[PDB]
């Protein structure tokens, strides 16, 4: 036929450059005789270069290769919820077949400047040292930047956990359905990461796309835009959904391979031009869609790996730019055990209290004043007695405030038990304990809470707010505790 | 309570990705089979070679 | 027989190409030979350029190669002895046995190429192995059939780590091992093989329960990126046929990347950043996936990886991370100190480091220690420009200790008791636990620092005290 | 539904000797654990589309 | 033995009087003989120092001979110290070149030689 079969002119590199398909459509699939698929990512006037999702051992010269009239589309809907898919979107876990409501393209245009809404609900991490200091939006585009082993999956990874206290419930606009997206992981890490959401109860409402290293390159590639779309559905049918690209450093390299293997242009590092626009029109596909348009949301958590606090590298710095807040972890917090590591300094929201509960919000506006002078007298704190009271006193509560946000993993706290450990540390009822009693401080205060004045907890529940009864009524539950501790 | 759906749905689940996966294999060299076959049209059939300087020679021209 | 033939018709370094006929192009990563009066030169497809052209690269000198000779087509991926044949044998990249000891007798033969396990056949574990190293076991403690990681720059102790760790576990498996050098020096695969045989491990006229595999150095760019999988090959065999326990020693790891970094130009691959080839992602992937354990089988591996430029921010170093559950970094800012291994206890985590796997107290103990040993690090601006009287009391106290621990991590391995004088001691992890908390708590404060350094159990830091006093 | 013998938790710490306050600890623990377990464990699990299942089977 | 480990002590030792502060016994013992043993490793090009000649001098530095002598004596005194065991205690020289290793016997001459040197003078 020549226009819609082509032949085998050369192969390699995981890239095969055909001759024909006169017809084939921009970065559109195709199916060789060997079985595997690729897609033609450049269209030559002579021949057109086609990526490959599998060994090119399959593929062979001369071999005839047919279209697919069809571009990279995945299946969404909440069929997937509870399962484990490639970026494709086929099943890995074994679990039978996928029940999708529909298709979408691995390619969707970001809502427009007009069909959006100033995020304005909170997105509750269970990280106190988050909901208190950098709170997330549904809608928001937080970034989870950080060295090799800081715990940037602890942070999107508990949040995820602390879904529990919506997601069971009744009302929709409320839950949040969790999607992460495995990008160069060993299959090891995958499969331990998915074991824990279900010794924990998450898998219930979180969908996993696996990417292995292993895979082609390709596949990392279509990765985060296929669990986009998978994630927009909740979105655009007016619901709330979560999705976490772990990590896009993995993303960029599987795509400068592809890029160099066709011969683009290189750019800084190798990459070429066009990798700012990937991540550019990856993040912009969340969003919080306005009242006429459904009310729903996609809030994204990228994940971004630097290499020795390098934050002026070239991904980074793309990313960074694009997002709305990061999440900067370092190494080195974590060693003294402030965990997790999270950098108070650098970390920022640009949406801030807009999307934080009031109930913490009465509490967390003087915590970061409190820290914020901490840091800057904390060379006093390793020379002698000779420091005046004023600066003193600065170092007794940012040693304890510090000491109340480390908080262990895979133990998420609702709002209700944060505020009670927040207005307990600002006032300093905590300045009179010893700084080694801080950790047992909060388990032995929250059971005394849930028993004496387990009425106080409910009503921060449910109104969110504190009025000047509670806060008369909750310090003195609180002076009663330091009392007789 | 939980474990008895689990088991049992995993039970029918398995029915379905086998299902599945026979469909799959069959379709390969199904659609595989198809290659081999026309290796054999063009190879073979010297009258396969004359639909050769036909569709070919249609090429020169359009391109113009 | 019906083999195909072919005929070279270009010759670049490390970089063969051949040309055969039509419709008898031979798939990608197929092996070729060519005979030659000395032996034969394999080769191994790399990419069809077109016109009936292939590309290979040369698994061995390609001086002698004359424009045209014919190659002669093997029809499949370089094939590897398996089996409890390969047991007690040196084999080297290709295959073939060079230990003088005639031909090794394999009933089967597996390719070195294979696709990684399915995610399905994936098996998470969260036994602990007991090595019997110190500021291993108590900081990050090695996985039963994980993968471990020996990172450090050049001279600062991977292989002598390595080394300790097969004459303390080796011999106490019960089971079969694999022993792959990439990359490294031929005189060490010697001393190894001498080891092996004095330690009974290897036995000429009897049963041997490890296999060699080398690809040296001195070997070409061809043999030393694909060394790795031949020793691989025969691991996996033990893993799914044999269904068994085994240990893989992979040494070094860092060859694999850089090898294929020679040749990656001369292939028409566009340099990526740092020189590297941009295939590095996917070639550590498809090395490190079958590098697993899965429901048929239990493999543990111990690959050690190199640090070009005591730098970790390099790619080949970076992305191996990834790969690995427990991974222990040695730095060179450590070895200069005296102190041995040098282990950085901050920087060197572990997967099996939680409480509900080491125990509660294991934990805290180890946390413990963490600490300290990082204010120390923080207190080096004072100590140098205030002097220790400056600190505090809780802080003097504090820094003695990390000191004591610091010096406390030091241990003489029987392996490098030619570099130490000192004869190897190997102490229990119930025992090291026991012996740091004990120092935590401050029962031995009295004792000089000199009775922590190079030292194996707790009990020997009193001897060790008392016997200087005199 | 459960009858649970309603709790004050200050009282519970101030009946516990010292020598107990170990037991007592994880006693509380465990009621939390318990606690955050059942939030969270539905009554019963999903229902199973049978009809679908019947839709897409082959043994009879 | 531990010389190279020594060495590092004193580049340790060396650093830290670096602030100005006074030094004890043992920071100063080791720094006055680190500080020597730097000066015993100094050899001029083209004077190859045969075996028998090296293990004297280490020996009277590990030890702590030479630390009783001002630096700019360590010179001569490696010169001087040797034409005196040529002269005098040559016998040793001539166990320690063939036998390449010190008996218990060996270390005893060897002992009482170095000290009758340092005396003299
Ligand atoms: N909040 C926490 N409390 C206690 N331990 C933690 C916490 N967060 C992380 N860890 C520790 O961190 C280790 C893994 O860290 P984490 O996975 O968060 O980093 P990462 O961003 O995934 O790094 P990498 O890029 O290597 O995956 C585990 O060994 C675990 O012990
Ligand atoms: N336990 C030890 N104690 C003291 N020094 C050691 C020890 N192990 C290794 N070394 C030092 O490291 C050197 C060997 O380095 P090697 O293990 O080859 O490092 P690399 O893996 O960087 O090549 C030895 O010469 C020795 O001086
Ligand atoms: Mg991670
Ligand atoms: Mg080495």
């Amino acid at each position: 036929n020549l226009n819609e079969t082509g032949r085998v002119l050369a192969v390699g590199d995981g890239i095969a450059r055909v001759f024909g398909l006169n017809n084939i459509q921009a970065e559109e699939l195709v199916e060789f005789s060997s079985g595997v698929k690729g897609m033609a990512l450049n269209l030559e006037p002579g021949q057109v270069g086609i990526v490959l999702f599998g060994s090119d051992r399959l593929v062979k010269e001369g071999e005839l290769v047919k279209r697919t009239g069809n571009i990279v589309d995945v299946p969404v809907g909440p069929g997937l919820l509870g399962r484990v898919v490639d970026a494709l979107g086929n099943p890995i876990d074994g679990k039978g077949p996928i029940d999708a409501a529909g298709r979408s393209r691995a390619q969707v245009k970001a809502p427009g400047i007009l069909p959006r809404r100033s995020v304005h609900e909170p997105v509750q991490t269970g990280l106190k040292a988050v909901d208190a200091l950098v709170p997330i939006g549904r809608g928001q585009r937080e970034l989870i930047i950080g060295d090799r082993q800081t715990g940037k999956t602890a942070v999107a990874l508990d949040t995820i956990l602390n879904q529990k206290r919506w997601n069971n419930g009744s009302d929709e606009s409320k839950k949040l359905y969790c999607v992460y997206v495995a990008v160069g992981q060993k299959r090891s890490t995958v499969a331990q990461l998915v074991q824990t959401l279900e010794q924990h109860d998450a898998m219930k409402y979180s969908i996993i796309v696996a990417a292995t290293a292993s895979e082609a390159a390709p596949l990392q590639y279509l990765a985060p835009f296929t669990a986009a779309s998978i994630g927009e559905w909740f979105r655009d049918n007016g619901k709330h959904a979560l999705i976490v690209y772990d990590d896009l450093s993995k993303q960029a390299v599987a795509y400068r391979q592809l890029s160099l293997l066709l011969r683009r242009p290189p750019g800084r590092e190798a990459y070429p031009g066009d990798v700012f626009y990937l991540h550019s029109r990856l993040l912009e596909r969340a969003a919080k869609l306005s009242e006429k348009e459904g009310s729903g949301s996609l809030t994204a958590l990228p994940v971004i790996e630097t290499q020795g606090g390098d934050v002026s590298a070239y991904i980074p710095t793309n990313v960074i730019s694009i997002t709305d807040g990061q999440i900067f972890l370092e190494a080195e917090l974590f060693y003294k055990g402030i965990r997790p590591a999270i950098n108070v300094g650098l970390s920022v929201s640009r949406v801030g209290s807009a999307a934080q509960v009031k109930a913490l919000k009465q509490v967390a506006g003087s915590l970061k004043l409190f820290l914020a002078q901490y840091r800057e007298v904390a060379a006093f704190a390793q020379f002698g007695s000779d420091l005046d009271a004023s600066t003193k006193q600065t170092l007794v509560r940012g040693e304890r405030l510090t000491q109340l946000l480390k908080q262990n993993q895979y133990s998420p706290l609702a709002t209700e038990e944060q505020v009670p450990l927040i207005y307990a540390g600002v006032n300093g009822h905590l300045d009179g304990i010893e700084l080694s009693r801080i950790g047992e401080f909060e388990s032995s205060f929250l059971s005394y809470l849930k028993s004496n004045h387990n009425e106080l907890l409910t009503e921060i529940r449910e109104k969110g707010e504190l009025s000047k009864e509670l806060l008369a009524s909750l310090k003195s539950a609180t002076e009663s505790f330091v009392a007789t501790f | 309570l939980h474990r008895v759906y689990r088991e049992v749905k995993n039970r029918l689940d398995y029915h379905i990705s086998v299902q599945n996966m026979m469909r799959q294999k069959e379709q390969e060299h199904m659609i595989n089979w198809v290659e081999k076959r026309v290796v054999q049209s063009i190879s073979a059939q010297q009258e396969k070679e004359t639909i050769a300087k036909c569709i070919a020679d249609l090429k020169l021209l359009s391109k113009k | 027989s019906t083999p195909i033939t072919g005929k070279v018709t270009a010759v670049i370094g490390a970089i063969v190409d051949v040309h055969f006929e039509q419709s008898e192009l031979p798939a990608i990563l197929n092996a070729l030979e060519i005979k030659t009066p000395q032996g034969k030169l394999v080769l191994e497809v790399a990419q069809h350029l077109g016109e009936n052209t292939v590309r290979t690269i040369a698994m061995d000198g390609t001086e002698g190669l004359v424009r045209g000779e014919k190659v002669l087509d093997t029809g499949g991926p370089i094939s590897v002895p398996v089996g409890r044949e390969t047991l007690g044998r040196i084999i080297n990249v290709i295959g073939e046995p060079i230990d003088e000891r005639g031909p090794i007798k394999s009933k089967l033969r597996k390719p070195i190429h294979a696709d990684p396990p399915s995610f399905a056949e994936q098996s998470t574990s969260a036994e602990i192995l007991e090595t019997g190293i110190k500021v291993v076991d108590l900081l990050a403690p090695y996985a039963r059939g994980g993968k471990i990681g020996l990172f450090g720059g050049a001279g600062v102790g991977k292989t002598v780590f390595i080394q300790e760790l097969i004459n303390n576990i080796a011999k106490a498996h019960g089971g079969f091992s694999v022993f792959t050098g990439v990359g490294e020096r031929t005189r060490e695969g010697n001393d190894l093989y001498r080891e092996m045989k004095e330690t009974g491990v290897i036995n000429l006229e009897g049963e041997s329960k490890v296999a060699l595999v080398f690809g040296q150095m001195n070997e070409p760019p061809g043999a030393r990126a694909r060394v790795a999988l031949t020793g691989l090959t025969i691991a996996e065999y033990f893993r799914d046929e044999e269904g068994q326990d085994v240990l893989l020693f992979i040494d070094n790891i860092f060859r694999f990347t850089q090898a294929g970094s020679e040749v990656s130009a001369l292939l028409g691959r566009i340099p990526s950043a740092v020189g590297y080839q941009p295939t590095l992602a996917t070639d550590m992937g498809l090395l490190q996936e079958r590098i697993t354990t899965t429901k048929k089988g239990s493999v543990t591996s111990v690959q050690a990886v190199y640090v070009p430029a005591d730098d970790l921010t390099d790619p080949a170093p970076a992305t191996t991370f990834a790969h690995l559950d427990a991974t222990t970094v040695l730095s060179r800012g450590i070895s200069e100190l005296g102190i041995y291994p040098a282990v950085d206890p901050l920087d060197s985590k572990s997967r099996l480091l939680d409480a509900a796997v080491v125990g509660q107290e294991h934990y805290d103990v180890a946390s413990k220690v963490q600490e300290t040993l990082q204010t120390y690090k923080s207190l080096q601006d004072i100590i140098a420009i205030l002097g220790m009287d400056e600190l505090s009391e809780q802080d003097k106290l504090t820094v003695e200790r990390a000191r004591k621990i610091q010096r406390f991590l030091s241990q003489p391995f029987a392996v490098a008791e030619v570099f130490t004088g000192i004869p190897g001691k190997l102490v229990r992890l119930k025992d090291t636990v026991a012996s740091f908390k004990a120092v935590l708590e401050g029962k031995y404060d009295n004792i000089p620092e000199h009775a922590f350094y190079m030292v194996g159990g707790i009990e020997d830091v009193v001897a060790k005290a008392e016997k200087l006093a005199a | 539904k459960l009858a649970l013998k309603t709790i004050d938790w200050v009282a519970f710490g101030e009946i516990i000797p010292r020598n107990q306050k170990a037991v007592a600890n994880s006693l509380k623990s465990w009621n939390e654990t318990l606690t955050s377990r059942l939030a969270t464990l539905p009554e019963k699990p999903p229902a199973i589309d049978w009809a679908y299942y019947k839709a897409n089977v082959a043994k009879a």
